[PDB]
RNA sequence: AGUAUGAAAAUGAUUAUUUUAUAAGCAAUCAUGAAUAUAUUAUAUUAUAUUAAUGAUGUACCUUUUGUAUAAUGGGUCAGCAAGUAAUUAAUAUUAGUAAAACAAUAAGUUAUAAAUAAAUAGAAUAAUAUAUAUAUAUAAAAAAAUAUAUAUUU
RNA sequence: UAGCCUUUAUAAAUAAUAAUUAUUAUAUAAUAUAUUAUAUAAAGAAUGGUACAGCAAUUAAUAUAUAUUAGGGAACUAGUUUUUUAAUAAUAUUAAAUCUCGAAAUAUUUAAUUAUAUAUAAUAAAGAGUCAGAUUAUGUGCGAUAAGGUAAAUAAUCUAAAGGGAAACAGCCCAGAUUAAGAUAUAAAGUUCCUAAUAAAUAAUAAGUGAAAUAAAUAUUAAAAU
RNA sequence: AAUAUUUAAAAUCAAAUAUAUAUAUAUUUGUUAAUAGAUAAUAUACGGAUCUUAAUAAUAAGAAUUAUUUAAUUCCUUGGAAUAUUAUAUUUUAAAAUAUAAAUACUGAAUAUCUAAAUAUUAUUAUUAUAAUAAUAAUAAUAUGGUAAUAGAACAUUUAAUGAUAAUAUAUAUUAGUUAUUAAUUAAUAUAUGUAUUAAUUAAAUAGAGAA
RNA sequence: GAAAGAAUUAAAUUAAUAUAAUGGUAUAACUGUGCGAUAAUUGUAACACAAACGAGUGAAACAAGUACGUAAGUAUGGCAUAAUGAACAAAUAACACUGAUUGUAAAGGUUAUUGAUAACGAAUAAAAGUUACGCUAGGGAAGGGUAAUAUAGCGAAAGAGUAGAUAUUGUAAGCUAUGUUUGCCACCUUCGACUCAACAUUUCCUCUUGGUUGUAAAAGCUAAGAAGGGUUUGACUGUUCGUCAAUUAAAAUGUUACGUGAGUUGGGUUAAAUACGAUGUGAAUCAGUAUGGUUCCUAUCUGCUGAAGGAAA
């Protein structure tokens, strides 16, 4: 390995705060393309914009992906997720079966929540 | 109501296939504003690029001339002409 | 190797301005003091020009390569010279001329005007669009595959 | 030669790209134990056999004071028991590139609908270049789970891509330079000084451990929980 | 206290989210550290300086390491409310009371916006003179990195055809201006020439050299 | 209640399939049996699959004829996927198409068939070696990576050690370091001697120290600190190495382009000459042996050794 790419095992403390700010990024979209999916729900049943916003009986979506996405034990929430899950990915060639998720290529646009149950 | 979705993150690390749906969505530049009337084709869409995008919803869209017109900044003065 | 002329450059010496004897690398660019020069509108607290205070950025050029600051190729510098051209043909395209004809006008010829078929004495609505007709295979004649021909004016 | 690139055009043209709907079940309401509507749940039309999971059949491995089949010993007067040797059965437990009875996601992929048309496909007439590739990540073959190794699979970048970050950096993290301008949002990455930018909170470390390239079995000393 | 394990949120408990809801069901989250082991040849090598805080005593420092977080702190549902902080002003006796503000952390690209300019296309205009056109100028949108390659548009140079003009001119050179500028033009200065095969349109090329 | 039939359910594709392996097959594609021996036929084949072209694959339908079946229908070889070869040039037939003045002919064409090019898209009917006497065009179409090996260490301790695994020793298996050996990779196209050495420490000697029923003493053995100083001369060989001789306090191990050829040498390795043994029909060749035998360089910059001038004191 002589061509030295320098990628440090860890991550610092503002490459974390970032992580948790796009993941926090993510499930806001999904949350506002629900909540847009509701309230074209409810005007179609006939209500106004701000009726819709208002109902107490939020619809929920009926396509898969979008349901999937709001499934906490498919796709968690920043804060649902846990330190480990923000900051590692599952690598079975590594030891500790762990590897940085910084060290995944377009981490940053790539998502990855859910590790394995023991993993 | 409208989903106003907003193009984020470049296409530059992004797959084909991620391109490709991005391209249909309608967004060309990164931070390129667009308007879409609210579905459930157009959200399964945009579940599909959700780290790419920013979408926020909406009462009304905007044509491409009020968005400029919104984006116009304030020139500070006012001409008389002599 | 003509004759005039020659502030063309490389190159040498000298003078002037400016910077330089505690500072380190394509020697440039950008920032920015200072010094000097010129300026018949610097009215100035002015403008331009020249100049390695000081600061920042800055890994020659080409070639060949997956990839070159490379310790890979090639060049001492400048001046002059040094590489997709012609002929005879064929096919496309664009325009222009003429146009069911064109070129040529002495005739002759080439292309077009009919599609086929290895080739032969075969060759396009019997009352209309293919469901008709022509040709090649086949045949008594159709059907069948293929391509072509037809719905005031021929293309 | 095809693949990928370019130019000029053609339409009784959207055929392209992306997603949705499509299914199953439940509850509620309305009609005739069925149908429709609404809501919710379910990795949700069709195709599949990798991961995972599994030991079924196949191929392999282990155990039985268990049973049967024979054999070798052994005690009394050929019969009999025990300590057994293998095979077969029974029961329990295990794994495999060429085992999959269960089984994903990604994938292949169809109709209509919606969205992309200052956009795509297809076709027609013409011009190319290229056929030494590289690295990174993931899943493998070879190698020794060695190589800046080698061989292909998928994606990205470099190739042909300047700019910011990674000390310096073809291939990593961001992001695509028409020309400027420099007020506002910023990306990745940073904010003691060098160096543009910072203040806090709660724990832990005392080894300069560490502070952008994490060195192992094991040992010692603590710390929690039982 | 002693012996022996484990270093765990599967179970278990605690906390949070979602469905009927003071409860049940389903989901999500929470379970050690240090040292030694430790290691080669130009020179210490986190990029370098340097970084573990300390009362008296500061209008003042106290990780710049590791782990989990925030953008002053706490409740309620990005937002408001309360709380103290900090800074400031006023009033009263260096303190107290009142009130105003700050709470949008910041840096950061040749990213995006704004701000202007250019070209190309699409769609609307305006002005001036296939007028369903051309030129120029507006507005909105999209596009403009590029090797091999493809396509389009220009310029310099030399010759041929046509061709005014003139030393107050032309050509070449130098210097400084000008025009979005390989080019040409203005002025000054110099040297030549009684003068552009000149401007422009065509036709062509021994038509552009830091790379043999 | 009994007999017979029709059968259904469960299981099975582990047998069998002309033939490999895979998929399929009991609704059988497997097996038996009657007829038959025909469809292992003739012209057009769309449309698909596959696909650079050349080819390849499935095939509806139309027309002619045939075999089986009461009929429905089925058959254009085999349950499927291998079983193969272009043109050119010859050859054989049929076709009635051309017939170089006309007629015949010849010769060519159409249709069907024939043999191989296995380096198997086949260059020709027909082609092996050698060069250290070689030549031209080009390409690179010890260092670096690795650490299997090697060297060193660590953990655990079977076992030796008169008794006791751990004074000293330490099987096979375990975890590392090193880049000193032999390899592997292919980014990258000279051994020894002399001379002068610089650096490392994994210390051979010298200094300090722990352990040593295996430290009585003295010699040792083993381990920790320690790189200040020192660490060989000869015979043999081109040798480093090694064997030995004589010494020494000791004769340590490396790194430095296995330091040092613009500093020396040139014995080894190395081309032209020649011979020998082996190999080859031979030219010639060799992880062979032997004698002979070719590179040079005035120092521009860095650096180092000395010596001046200028200077800001
Ligand atoms: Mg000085
Ligand atoms: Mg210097
Ligand atoms: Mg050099
Ligand atoms: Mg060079
Ligand atoms: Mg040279
Ligand atoms: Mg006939
Ligand atoms: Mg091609
Ligand atoms: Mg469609
Ligand atoms: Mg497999
Ligand atoms: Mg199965
Ligand atoms: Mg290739
Ligand atoms: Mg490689
Ligand atoms: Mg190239
Ligand atoms: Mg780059
Ligand atoms: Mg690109
Ligand atoms: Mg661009
Ligand atoms: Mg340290
Ligand atoms: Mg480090
Ligand atoms: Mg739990
Ligand atoms: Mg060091
Ligand atoms: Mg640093
Ligand atoms: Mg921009
Ligand atoms: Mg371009
Ligand atoms: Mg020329
Ligand atoms: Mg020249
Ligand atoms: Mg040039
Ligand atoms: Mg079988
Ligand atoms: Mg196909
Ligand atoms: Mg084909
Ligand atoms: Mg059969
Ligand atoms: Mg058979
Ligand atoms: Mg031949
Ligand atoms: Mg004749
Ligand atoms: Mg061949
Ligand atoms: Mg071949
Ligand atoms: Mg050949
Ligand atoms: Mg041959
Ligand atoms: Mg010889
Ligand atoms: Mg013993
Ligand atoms: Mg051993
Ligand atoms: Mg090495
Ligand atoms: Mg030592
Ligand atoms: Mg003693
Ligand atoms: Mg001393
Ligand atoms: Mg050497
Ligand atoms: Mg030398
Ligand atoms: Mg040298
Ligand atoms: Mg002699």
């Amino acid at each position: 390995g002589g061509l030295l790419w320098k990628i440090p095992w860890r991550m610092s403390t503002h490459q974390k705060t970032r992580q948790r700010e796009r993941l926090r990024n993510v499930d806001q979209v999904i949350k506002q393309l629900t909540l847009g999916l509701h309230v074209q729900r409810c005007q179609d049943k006939g209500l106004t914009y701000q009726e819709a916003m208002e109902s107490k009986k939020k619809y929920k979506p009926r396509s898969k992906s979008l349901r999937l996405l709001n499934k906490p034990s498919v796709f968690p929430k920043e804060n649902q997720m846990s330190s480990k899950d923000k900051y590692w990915t599952f690598d079975k060639k590594a030891v500790g079966y762990r590897k940085g998720i910084h060290k995944v290529p377009k981490w940053t646009k790539i998502s990855i929540r859910k590790a394995p149950k023991f993993f | 109501v409208f989903y106003k979705v907003t193009l984020s993150r470049s296409l530059i690390g992004v797959p084909h296939t991620t391109k490709s749906i991005v391209k249909s969505l309608g967004l060309g530049k990164r931070g390129s504003i667009v308007y879409k009337k609210v579905n459930p084709a157009i959200a399964g869409s945009l579940a599909k690029v959700k780290e790419l995008v920013k979408v926020e919803v909406t009462e009304h869209e905007l044509t491409p001339s009020q968005q400029r017109e919104l984006r116009k900044s304030n020139p500070g003065f006012i001409v008389e002409k002599r």
